[PDB]
């Protein structure tokens, strides 16, 4: 978070919060509500972005869903889609956080690392993510998905 | 079990065919008689007790050997009696069971198949228990169309029997 | 294969009773609602291959994968057995919508099926969205008050519903 | 000429007396020619022949055989000899032969014609090397010739699955068609396996958080409602 | 033919057996359909004529080619137009023939089988005679019981035609 | 398929050697005693029926499970199900005391009681129990000193009684 | 799948036979016209493109109603309209397979079988597709012994869709 | 069953194209070396019986177990069954030399062939050995130059030498 951040920042330095980062927090503090809406709008459309991206995602990388690849079959697709509900997850949190630190430390901390051990292509899941942000950025207003949106850009220059 | 719903359900399965009218008309029929079936269910199974007594008292006073033949098959014991009571006993439901579905299919199902394989094996007579559908025909007490839809039956497992 | 009435009797005769006096009021019940039964059943078969091509349209429509050529609606005849295959399930679910219990429909077509696609690589969730496509359809022709006197028919309609779930539950 | 080989043998249903005096239902309908049916009782034994050895998806009209037909309504042929050049027709070859892994060939021969499933493997083995050199009609010849068959439906008769459903008991066996359809586990295996099947996996869709867990009361919901 | 009552008789002699209860129960459905049956039956006969000429009529309108190409098979003709009352004749035929008997065993014997054949060999589309029996089910004029009896019918026929 | 005697020659081929004057001998010992063997054969034949009954009324008695509703013997057809099945046994068990081996027990009636059983819900142990009825009853009409003159057939009793329960042994 | 070597190995296989003289002399005849069938079978992919699109034009001159009739089954959409080129780019494909295979086994696999079910499902007319064919087998502008071999497998759909 | 064209057509259509030139034009060259494979499967098929036997000749001076008592070729019925078995794998090379591709040989015989000899007791390694016996035996009466006119088919050769590779490689 915003708060997180400014006060592990000034006390690395001992000091109290600087008026700067003051101001910061007012302005988080006061961006609140429209924030609210923006993943209550992501929360209750999450089935539409999970089954529209993963359609967008499958048809334009014909590759993991063929034979031989690491989705192939229905187990493996319903596991495809289960991460892409999870990263739709943590963009929420990231949202209301106002920080891409619930997003960094819950998903994206080491997930080479992670795919590289399961065998999974981790260009196919960024995208993936990027699927899902065409379908998130449909579903919102213009400022709206430049803001929510971006989140999902802080996740494909994770993944790539 | 055969109903009529299962005999027109059979038939055009087999035909790989949908339900036509045909079907719905024997459904039809099955319905507007299976309230005078029931009026007759219910007087059988609110008498039942009766007519078991009623009927194994007839069979003894028909044949009188059987309450005097040493014999384990024969109610000389205080055994076959109560395993004559038990068998008219399963009769008298397996009639009430037919007067509930419509066909003959619990009766077909539950008792006469393979009846004389039993009859055979352990010396049972056929006319023992004719004479005690006998007494239970004459003495249901049923009158009109239940009457009829009772006689039905009853008189269908003495067919089967002879 | 047993109906409404021949469940009720092998119960009872598998337990070895009389019918008490309460299942034969229910049954009573039964009989004095059976035209209802009959008239669904009636506006489903006058009306079943409709139901068929509209409910496969709507499918290959809304999944364009399958008669796409490596799918299995691409071959013609493939295309023509997964026709059929719906037909099929439409009429076990009329037989178990006229015999009021799924004996018939559990047995001879839902038993062994789920198996069976999976030894012809046929994806039985897409065959649950078939059914999912008929069930609406059926159920929208079922609720027609046209030539049909006014009444009360949620109570069955809602029975109807339950063999359509599932043979969906059960080719997944 | 090296006979068939002798193998072991199972008890399945089709070995007892179920008495069953005066039939209760499920008895396949005797579709045969010694009733001297008319026009309409020969149409349904033809279309019962036609699902009992294509069933119900090969029944489609480029497969019928309209000459068959014309000769068996004519009194050219038995019923047998039907059922015989049916299986030789290669429309029936094109599907359920040339995909079929020879062992399993055999399956639908012994048991699409006699109606009983295998005794054991060594039976596959066994009939499957007799249709592995003499060709496909000598071991039709030999199911058709055999003592079983004339036994059981004679010269008129088309084949039925026998004893599928036992006395009272409403499950009994599966379908026959149903119990092998044609394609086969492994047939595929040798070939590219089906691509883009994913969709019907999109279509449906749960979240995790809604799948039950071990413990709670709505996993036995089932059971609640079949009682 | 395919009644209700040969379809019942066919089935007993198939299992060797004499009509149960339950066919007759079958058949006793069959007489108390078949007054609305005849009833559905008689006012098709009653006006069969405006019957042919309305749904020939309305097939034109729908498809204003077929009185337009040059064509044999095409009622562009003086011919095709009488043939094509002389089809739509038969059809209404056949329906009255079934709501006579009780099942579609007429229009599936004399009319159902080999009809592919004819509308493969002679060229003639199966939504012709569609369009030609919905008005028919549109403009039968029947009520109640009647109406249903005629439409279990005509929709049976578009079932075969689709 | 083989008796005694092709069962010795069956093991001396499949070694692919003359029949050495060892088990010439002990088959001549064989030969000189099968008159016994028949009239065993004879005694269970002529009175397989009375056995079979027997041995099913002291089952029923024994344990009335089976007869009161909800057990086997409850259904009239299972009932003669059940008594047949025991007819089957007797007279496999008949048809190997003629052969001398268990080769016709151990591949006709034997492969498929244990499998069709446990798919029927039909206790197995309950089946050996009836087996246990018929070894009685057989054997103590084996050794009927009637219409015969006297003998020693201990040494073939003992050869009854090893299919009795083989059979027992086989459906548990 | 039916080419003339998969016949030939068929037949020996069902005689129980090695290949004699007789199948390796067909074979030699499939070698010796397979030059032909190929040059034919390079023109159609080379222009297969305005093929289709002539010949789904031709289809729509022919029956102009098509373009205006409102339903799903008729190209009165951009959807409907696109369809029909690509039913039409299935019986090219479907004849140059034949072409380059050598027998009608391709399209008597993929194509022919269970046609007059979807044709009878989903409302197409056998001739629609007879226009476009009649279209493609008068405009592929093949001379001489390519073009019997195309006209032969052309015409070969005609007498399937006839 | 696939040739060497249906394959190209099958993997064409499977992805639904059309034939590029590039593929028709190697096409062409395999129409344009037909008489070749014709020439090799002509002299297979008049040689078979001889190719058969005297390969069994080899295996069985090679290795003298099989035929001493408790082998596979001990019994007359077996020594035949041996006998046919190399004549029909001999039988579908000669097909998959005539269609081009293993396909026929793919499915009909290799594919579950090694399973089988394993329910039998049969050392198919043994089998192998019989194959490498008719694959020399076999290349042997190809390269003849006897009746034909002089040319190069080592190209052609290098496609013989697969299958009977193949076929020892799979049925061990
Ligand atoms: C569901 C249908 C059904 C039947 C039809 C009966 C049939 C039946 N009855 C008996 C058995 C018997 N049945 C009777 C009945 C009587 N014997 C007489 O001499 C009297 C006249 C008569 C009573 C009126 C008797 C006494 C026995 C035991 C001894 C015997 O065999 O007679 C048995 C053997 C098992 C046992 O001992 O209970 C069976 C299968 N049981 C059933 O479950
Ligand atoms: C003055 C005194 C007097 C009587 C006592 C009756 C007696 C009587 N009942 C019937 C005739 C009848 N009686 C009944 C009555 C019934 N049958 C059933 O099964 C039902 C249980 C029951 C109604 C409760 C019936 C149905 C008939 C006609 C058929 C028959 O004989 O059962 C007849 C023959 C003439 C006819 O058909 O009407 C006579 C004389 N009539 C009289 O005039
Ligand atoms: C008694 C009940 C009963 C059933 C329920 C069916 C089930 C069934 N379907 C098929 C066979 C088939 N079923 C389908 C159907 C499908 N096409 C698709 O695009 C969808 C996934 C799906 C329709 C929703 C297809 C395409 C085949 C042929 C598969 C093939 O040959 O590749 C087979 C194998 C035999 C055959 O080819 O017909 C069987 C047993 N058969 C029965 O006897
Ligand atoms: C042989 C064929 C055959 C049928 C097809 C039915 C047809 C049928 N339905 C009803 C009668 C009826 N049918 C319906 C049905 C419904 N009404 C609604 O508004 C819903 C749309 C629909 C749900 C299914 C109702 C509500 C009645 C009247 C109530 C009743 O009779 O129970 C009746 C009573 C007599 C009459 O109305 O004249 C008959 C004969 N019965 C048959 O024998
Ligand atoms: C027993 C039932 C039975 C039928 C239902 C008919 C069906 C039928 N119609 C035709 C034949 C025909 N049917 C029509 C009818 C049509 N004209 C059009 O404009 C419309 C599309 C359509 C009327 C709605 C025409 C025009 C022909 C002649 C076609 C031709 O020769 O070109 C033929 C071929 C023999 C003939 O020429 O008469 C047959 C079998 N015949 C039967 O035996
Ligand atoms: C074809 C069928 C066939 C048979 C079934 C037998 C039956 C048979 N057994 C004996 C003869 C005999 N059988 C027995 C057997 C018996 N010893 C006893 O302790 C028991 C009671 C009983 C065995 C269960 C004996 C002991 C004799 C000799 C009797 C004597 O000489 O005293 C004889 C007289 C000839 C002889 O001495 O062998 C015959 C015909 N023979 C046949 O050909
Ligand atoms: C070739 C050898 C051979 C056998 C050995 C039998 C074995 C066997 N028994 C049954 C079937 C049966 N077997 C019995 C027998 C029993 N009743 C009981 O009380 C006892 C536990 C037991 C006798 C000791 C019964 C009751 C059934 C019917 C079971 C049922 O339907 O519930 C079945 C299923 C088919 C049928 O219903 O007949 C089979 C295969 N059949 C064969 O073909
Ligand atoms: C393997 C071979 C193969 C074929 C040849 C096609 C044949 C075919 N076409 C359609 C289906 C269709 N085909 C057309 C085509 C037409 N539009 C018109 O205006 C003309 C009359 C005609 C083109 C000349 C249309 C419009 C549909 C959709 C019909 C509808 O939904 O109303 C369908 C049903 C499934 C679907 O909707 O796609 C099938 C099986 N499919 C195959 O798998
Ligand atoms: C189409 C493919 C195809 C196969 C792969 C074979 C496989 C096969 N082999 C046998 C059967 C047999 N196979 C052999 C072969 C031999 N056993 C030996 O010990 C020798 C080493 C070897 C010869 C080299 C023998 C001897 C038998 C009969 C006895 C046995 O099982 O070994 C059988 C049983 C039927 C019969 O007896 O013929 C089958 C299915 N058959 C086919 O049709
Ligand atoms: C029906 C059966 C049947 C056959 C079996 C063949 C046999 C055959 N081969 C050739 C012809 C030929 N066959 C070969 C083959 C050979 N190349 C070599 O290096 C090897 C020695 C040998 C392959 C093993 C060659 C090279 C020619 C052409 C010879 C030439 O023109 O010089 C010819 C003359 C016609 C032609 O040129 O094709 C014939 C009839 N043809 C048939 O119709
Ligand atoms: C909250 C942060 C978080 C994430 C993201 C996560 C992912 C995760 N993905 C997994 C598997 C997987 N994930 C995929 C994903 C894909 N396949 C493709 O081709 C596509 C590119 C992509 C989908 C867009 C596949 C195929 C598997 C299973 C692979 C296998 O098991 O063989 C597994 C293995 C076991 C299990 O799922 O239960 C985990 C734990 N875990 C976490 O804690």
């Amino acid at each position: 978070s915003i708060v997180t951040k400014s006060i592990v920042n000034a006390d690395a330095e001992a000091r109290y919060l600087s008026p700067g980062e003051l101001e910061r927090i007012k302005s988080f503090v006061l961006s609140g509500q429209r924030r609210l809406r923006i993943a209550q709008t992501l929360t209750e459309n999450r089935e539409m972005i999970v089954k529209k991206g993963g359609q967008q995602l499958f048809q334009k990388r014909t590759d993991v869903v063929s034979p031989g690849g690491n989705a192939y079959g229905e187990e493996m697709t319903a596991t495809c889609l289960r991460d892409l509900d999870y990263y739709l997850r943590l963009v929420t949190y990231g949202i209301v956080a106002g920080d891409v630190t619930p997003i960094e430390e819950i998903g994206l901390v080491g997930v080479k690392e992670m795919y590289n051990s399961l065998g999974t292509p981790i260009s196919g899941v960024s995208e993936g993510v990027r699927c899902m942000k065409d379908v998130a950025c449909s579903l919102l207003s213009g400022e709206d998905s430049a803001e929510a949106g971006f989140y999902f850009d802080y996740t494909l220059g994770a993944m790539q | 079990m055969k109903t009529p719903i299962t005999e027109a359900i059979a038939s055009a399965d087999s035909q790989g065919r949908f339900l036509s009218n045909a079907e719905l008309q024997s459904i039809t029929g099955r319905y507007q008689r299976a309230s005078a079936s029931l009026e007759a269910a219910k007087q059988l199974t609110g008498n039942a007790s009766r007519l078991i007594t009623g009927a194994a008292q007839a069979v003894y006073t028909k044949f009188p050997f059987v309450t005097q033949m040493p014999g384990p098959t024969y109610a000389s014991n205080a055994i076959g009696k109560a395993k004559c009571a038990r068998d008219i006993g399963y009769y008298l439901r397996m009639t009430t069971y037919c007067l509930v579905v419509g066909a003959t299919g619990p009766m077909d199902e539950y008792l006469v198949a393979g009846l004389e394989e039993i009859n055979r094996s352990f010396e049972l007579s056929p006319s023992w228990y004719i004479a005690a559908l006998e007494n239970i025909k004459n003495d249901h007490g049923l009158s009109g169309q239940a009457a009829n839809e009772a006689n039905t039956y009853l008189d269908y497992a003495i067919n089967v029997l002879s | 294969m047993l109906d409404a009435f021949a469940k009720v009797v092998a119960q009872a005769d598998a337990r070895g009773e009389f019918l008490s006096n309460k299942q034969l009021n229910s049954l009573e019940t039964m009989i004095g609602e059976g035209n209802k039964r009959l008239d669904i059943v009636n506006k489903i078969n006058s009306n079943a291959s409709t139901i068929v091509t509209n409910s496969a349209r709507a499918l290959f429509a809304e999944q364009p994968q399958l008669i796409q050529p490596g799918g299995n609606a691409y071959t013609s005849r493939r295309m023509a057995a997964c026709l059929r295959d719906m037909e099929i399930v439409l009429r076990y679910v009329s037989y178990a919508m006229t015999a009021g219990d799924s004996s018939v429909l559990d047995d001879r077509c839902l038993n062994g099926l789920r198996e069976t696609y999976q030894a012809l690589g046929t994806p039985g969730t897409s065959v649950a969205v078939a059914i999912q496509k008929m069930k609406e359809a059926s159920i929208a022709l079922a609720n027609d008050l046209n030539g049909v006197p006014l009444g009360d028919c949620s109570s069955l309609n809602s029975e109807l519903a339950v063999y359509f779930d599932r043979a969906a539950a059960a080719v997944v | 000429s090296i006979p068939v080989l002798n193998y072991s043998l199972s008890t399945q249903n089709q070995r007892v007396y179920s008495f069953e005096y005066l039939p209760n239902e499920e008895q396949p309908k005797c579709y045969t020619t010694d009733n001297l049916p008319a026009a309409i009782e020969m149409d349904q034994i033809i279309w019962a022949a036609y699902r009992q050895i294509f069933s119900e998806h090969q029944l489609l009209s480029s497969t019928r055989q309209p000459f068959l037909e014309s000769q068996l309504r004519f009194n050219q042929i038995t019923v047998k000899d039907f059922i015989k050049g049916l299986i030789l027709s290669d429309a029936f070859r094109y599907l359920n032969y040339d995909v079929n892994n020879n062992y399993r060939f055999v399956e639908m021969c012994i048991q699409r014609i006699l109606g009983r499933e295998i005794y054991n493997h060594r039976e596959k083995l066994a009939f499957a090397v007799i249709i592995g050199s003499q060709g496909l009609e000598a071991f039709i010849d030999l199911l058709i010739n055999s003592e079983e068959y004339e036994d059981n439906f004679g010269d008129n008769m088309i084949p039925y699955q026998r004893r599928r459903i036992i006395a009272q008991r409403s499950k009994g066996e599966i379908p026959f068609n149903l119990k092998t359809p044609r394609l086969g586990k492994d047939f595929l295996y040798k070939q590219g396996m089906p691509q883009l099947l994913w969709a019907g996996p999109v279509h449906r869709f749960r979240p995790q958080e809604q799948s039950p867990k071990a413990g709670d009361p709505a996993l036995f919901l089932s059971m609640v409602q079949d009682l």
